[PDB]
RNA sequence: AAGAACCUUACCAGGUCUUGACAUCCUCUGACAAUCCUAGAGAUAGGACGUCCCCUUCGGGGGCAGAGUGACAGGUGGUGCAUGGUUGUCGUCAGCUCGUGUCGUGAGAUGUUGGGUUAAGUCCCGCAACGAGCGCAACCCUUGAUCUUAGUUGCCAGCAUUCAGUUGGGCACUCUAAGGUGACUGCCGGUGACAAACCGGAGGAAGGUGGGGAUGACGUCAAAUCAUCAUGCCCCUUAUGACCUGGGCUACACACGUGCUACAAUGGACAGAACAAAGGGCAGCGAAACCGCGAGGUUAAGCCAAUCCCACAAAUCUGUUCUCAGUUCGGAUCGCAGUCUGCAACUCGACUGCGUGAAGCUGGAAUCGCUAGUAAUCGCGGAUCAGCAUGCCGCGGUGAAUACGUUCC
């Protein structure tokens, strides 16, 4: 067993970071680079014309805004689940923040898809949103019931 | 089907004919329900080879491109339990 | 200055008695014989086949036997009819696709 | 399997093909006569016995050699024999015939000839468990490096079934480079057949260069 | 009814579509490649016996 | 016969591809045909173009390739590690700040022969106790 | 089940045969065999046109038919609780054993335990044990790097040619298949008894059994197959056999297993543009030209194939358009009209044109797969095959997320 060794992604020319490339990653559906590459252009062009504003500022911000500080982990000791809160790793800190932007972002109805990452990711730049509800919502089950996950386990 | 065209085996066909010009006899059997009904062969009645019993077949005006063993069903219904 | 030439062609399914061959085949054709060009290789095709391991069911076990054809091809500029008339007598191999076609 | 033949391994890397040819615009065709020709051989397996036959053929000629440890019996006196054989087949193939001879040195090394000949002392009712040890008795004889040996279905008609097996020296047969010879027979009693196996290692070949 | 099958097959049929295919080695009908024309089966002993080269088993 | 010009051969995933490194005004040329217009848009191209810019930056050597094989992406990163080598023989002092790229090699890899009694040559279809 | 329209087919119904559809011995004549007519659904019977051949001093030789005859032949009849043979299963898990010796009244134990280490009974050290056999591993194939040998039908860079690698030429390179090179913890550093081994780094195309396949140990489950073949025993024989037509193997109130297509704007539809691999092909693939909206047809070049054909890659990209709904979503079901194959598409084939436009707007309890070119998804080919492939076997395109860890199943 053991930690396992994992790949660096090629980074992504625009804009440079190999966190969009990430996002690249995750956002792609059916194995497509192509379809996430136009949405991701698109973001970044939609960005562009409401609220003026860099695209990397506001994502640095969002993604900031975004990960959650705690975690809960439900575990069958005895009756009923028991849930033990936990400090998150910062690569499943930007995991959950990407995870649940996308899944967000996916569900807001808009008939552009473009134009609801847009409102998400500002969403998220505003603190609000459903995946800033989201992380608040894990904030209220972690620290509320960290008791049990103080320092036993 | 095809092309030219419908395809009786053919003994039907001198069997028809020859009831057709006289005679004018009534209920045949066959066993070759393949043939297709033919204009020639209209108002005639056919016992029908299903297997199990043949099957009376009379010849409407409205029945000639359809086969002429598609209108007795060996299969037999249902069948089912516990009906209504 | 071009001219057809015979060009002789071998095909088997083992490839030691098919090189064999063609080196039977080319020895020929250098002595009473002039350039005398290569066994130059040819692309080969296999033909797989997958057959059931049961004699009933337990499909989902099976095995791959499968059959390559290899093909060669080899030529010389000059006819020399004395070594076409060595070339009549080939004791070896019983296995073996030689063509001949000028 | 649970064990697979050695012989469908050793085929193509160690060991040549029992019949060789090439095809050809009829591939079946000349399978069908050669399969033909091993049903003939059968029937001259009932008594003048033979390890195996190897076949060549190139077109309209073919090369039935035999190889045997009684090699006068096929032959006959004057050479007769193998004439009649010749003109056999000749009748049948509907081709140029000429069939070749060999006697093996040591022919009961061969896996071919030990186990049609405990096959036929399996036909003679004695014990199943003496004839396996005369057998790696007479293999022993024979020297090798490692030699086993395995019977099956009814034995000395006792019991509704049971399964034997002996072996003396290495007989690794997932090795490549092995060479193990394999047979079986089909023993015949009135109880029931008699299931036969033998593995032979005859030692690792190693591979030259020029 | 394997001999009866096989006398079945060797008369000429009545039409030229009826000639399924069958090993010569065995009677059984059915799952028989039509390239070599012989038994799954058939050509799995012989492939255990060896007849066509070559390699054997699973390649590439 | 002309001037002295270095080349590279680069596969993957059965996708061959030979660059020619003609010094020049570095455009690239694909099949007789821009990179900007083989492969539109596709940003991906930049990544193919990426090793010459991590070294040193800049020539630039015009490329004359020829690809055959595989898909777009494919033969791109056929050209990708094609002008790689061919920058690989340019010189060999640059082979050192290579390792640190890495970016040669071609690792080889290629989707799996289909094993049987399994679709996706790993995948099993389905699965039911009782 | 790698193709149930007939055949297959075994089973049913009806019509027929009893030394027989199939093999051999006998006596015995005679070539065998077919060409049509008649009756019949066929099966076959009743006729003519017909066979009357080949080597031998006459005995014969030869396939083959016919006749009778005892024998026999035949069974996909029963028995995988009689089997050979073949194959699942734990499981590609690392164990299972033997020789000699020691110990124990005996069964048994030691070796095979212990320490370190490994995917591994892997190696190392110690141990009353020292070895050995079957496995793992190694040996093979495939993939990747490179050299050499060999350059056409393949290859096109440097030169000219052209609509075209097509044609001169080139035989570099790509590519092709033979022989080689290369990986072995070996080089360094550290740990460790200085052992085995691990970790880190360099070298390197690929690093620590490189990736994949093959390779399945003693045995378990009286596991599966009398129905592939073979066959002990039992049973049937003018019938559990044989021939034929038609059915049925596709039933239909329903349950379950396993696939396919969707429930849509990362989308649908239209137009343009662009990148494959592998396989098959002479009783075949069938270009091009032409006809038809289409399916296909007419006609026909080339190809026994690195030449030519199957053959166009599809997703994708580029724009146009629909703007969130049972919809330009999806295609069900059915009608009509055609088409391919086949004596023949009613039962029970495939495809096309037109028309009809179910259900379904992501699915409870529950459950499956997969650690990287894997999952995800898009097309292609083949075995099968007259026709019929959403199944199976392969080929390539695009191509991720996560692995904290052994608490829990």
């Amino acid at each position: 067993k053991g930690p396992v060794a994992k790949r660096d992604v090629l980074p992504d020319p625009i804009y440079n970071s190999k966190l969009v490339s990430r996002l690249i990653n995750k956002m792609m559906i059916d194995g497509k680079k192509g379809k996430s590459q136009t949405i991701l252009y698109k973001s970044f062009d939609i960005i562009k014309e409401r609220t003026g504003n860099d695209a990397m500022e506001v994502f640095e911000q969002a993604l900031k805004n975004i990960m959650p500080v705690l975690e809960v982990k439900a575990r069958r000791v005895g009756g009923a689940n028991y849930q033990v809160p936990v400090e998150v790793r910062p690569e499943r800190r930007t995991t959950l923040g990407l995870r649940w932007l996308v899944n967000y972002a996916r569900l807001r109805g808009e008939k552009t898809m473009e134009e609801r990452l847009a409102n998400e990711i500002l969403d998220a730049a505003n603190n609000t949103g459903a995946a800033v509800k989201k992380r608040e919502d894990t904030h209220k089950m972690a620290e509320a019931n960290k008791a049990f996950a103080h320092y036993r386990w | 089907s095809l092309k030219k065209g419908p395809f009786v085996d053919g003994h039907l066909m001198t069997k028809i004919e020859k009831l057709n010009e006289t005679d004018k006899k009534q209920v045949v059997k066959t066993w070759s329900r393949r043939s297709t009904i033919f204009p020639q062969f209209i108002g005639h009645t056919i016992a029908v080879y299903d297997g199990r019993k043949h099957v009376p077949v009379f010849i409407s005006e409205d029945m000639v491109g359809h086969k002429l063993g598609e209108f007795a069903p060996t299969r037999t219904y249902k069948g089912h339990a516990s009906d209504d | 200055m071009a001219k057809q030439k015979i060009r002789i062609r071998l095909k088997a399914y083992d490839h030691r008695i098919l090189d064999q061959s063609a080196e039977k085949i080319v020895e020929t054709a250098k002595r009473s014989g002039a350039s005398v060009s290569g066994p130059i290789p040819l692309p080969t095709e296999k033909s797989v086949y997958t057959i059931l391991r049961a004699v009933h069911k337990y499909k989902d076990s099976r095995e791959q036997f499968e059959m390559r054809t290899h093909k060669r091809l080899i030529d010389i500029v000059n006819p020399t009819p004395q070594t076409v008339d060595a070339l009549m007598r080939l004791d070896l191999p019983s296995g073996v696709d030689i063509e001949i076609k000028l | 399997g649970q064990k697979v033949n050695p012989v469908g391994l050793r085929i193509g890397v160690i060991r040549d093909w029992e019949s060789k040819w090439y095809a050809g615009k009829d591939y079946a065709d000349f399978l069908h006569e050669d399969l033909k020709i091993r049903e003939y051989i059968s029937k001259r397996l009932s008594d003048a016995s033979v390890s195996k036959v190897e076949i060549e053929r190139a077109a309209n000629r073919v090369n039935i050699t035999i190889h045997t440890a009684k090699p006068g019996m096929v032959i006959g006196k004057g050479g007769s024999e193998v004439e009649a054989l010749r003109k056999a087949l000749n009748s049948l193939t509907g081709k140029r015939v000429h069939i070749n001879i060999l006697e093996i040195k040591r022919a009961d090394l061969d896996a071919q000839l030990v186990a049609d000949n405990i096959a036929r002392q399996l036909e003679n009712r004695v014990s199943f468990r003496r004839a396996q040890k005369q057998q790696i008795q007479r293999t022993m004889r024979a020297g090798a490096q490692g030699v086993k040996t395995m019977v099956s279905g009814r034995l000395g008609g006792a019991d509704i079934a049971r399964s034997e097996y002996y072996s003396e020296g290495t007989v690794p047969l997932h090795t490549l480079r092995a060479d193990i010879d394999y047979a079986t027979s089909e023993a015949d009693t009135t109880y029931g057949k008699l299931g036969v196996k033998v593995w032979i290692y005859r030692g690792e070949v190693l591979p030259t260069k020029k | 009814a394997k001999k009866s099958m096989i006398a079945k097959q060797q008369r000429t049929p009545k039409f030229k579509v009826q000639e399924y295919t069958r090993c010569e080695r065995c009677g059984r009908p059915h799952s028989v490649i039509r390239k070599f024309k012989l038994c799954r089966i058939c050509f799995r002993e012989l492939a255990y016996k060896g007849q066509i080269p070559g390699v054997k088993k699973a390649s590439w | 016969m002309a001037q002295v010009q270095y080349y590279g051969t680069g596969r993957r995933k059965s996708s061959v591809a030979r660059v020619r490194l003609v010094p020049g005004e570095g455009r690239i040329v694909v099949n007789n045909r821009e990179i900007s217009e083989h492969i539109p848009s596709a940003a991906l191209i930049e990544d193919i173009k990426q090793p010459l810019t991590l070294t040193e930056t800049a020539g630039t050597y015009d490329v004359l390739v020829n690809v055959h094989g595989g898909g777009l992406s494919g033969q791109a990163g056929a050209i990708r590690h094609g002008i790689a080598r061919a920058l690989l023989e340019a010189d060999p002092e640059y082979r050192t700040t290579l390792k640190r790229a890495g970016l040669l090699t071609r690792d080889a890899r290629m989707k799996e022969r289909k094993k049987y009694g399994l679709k996706g040559a790993r995948r099993a279809p389905q699965f039911s106790k009782r």
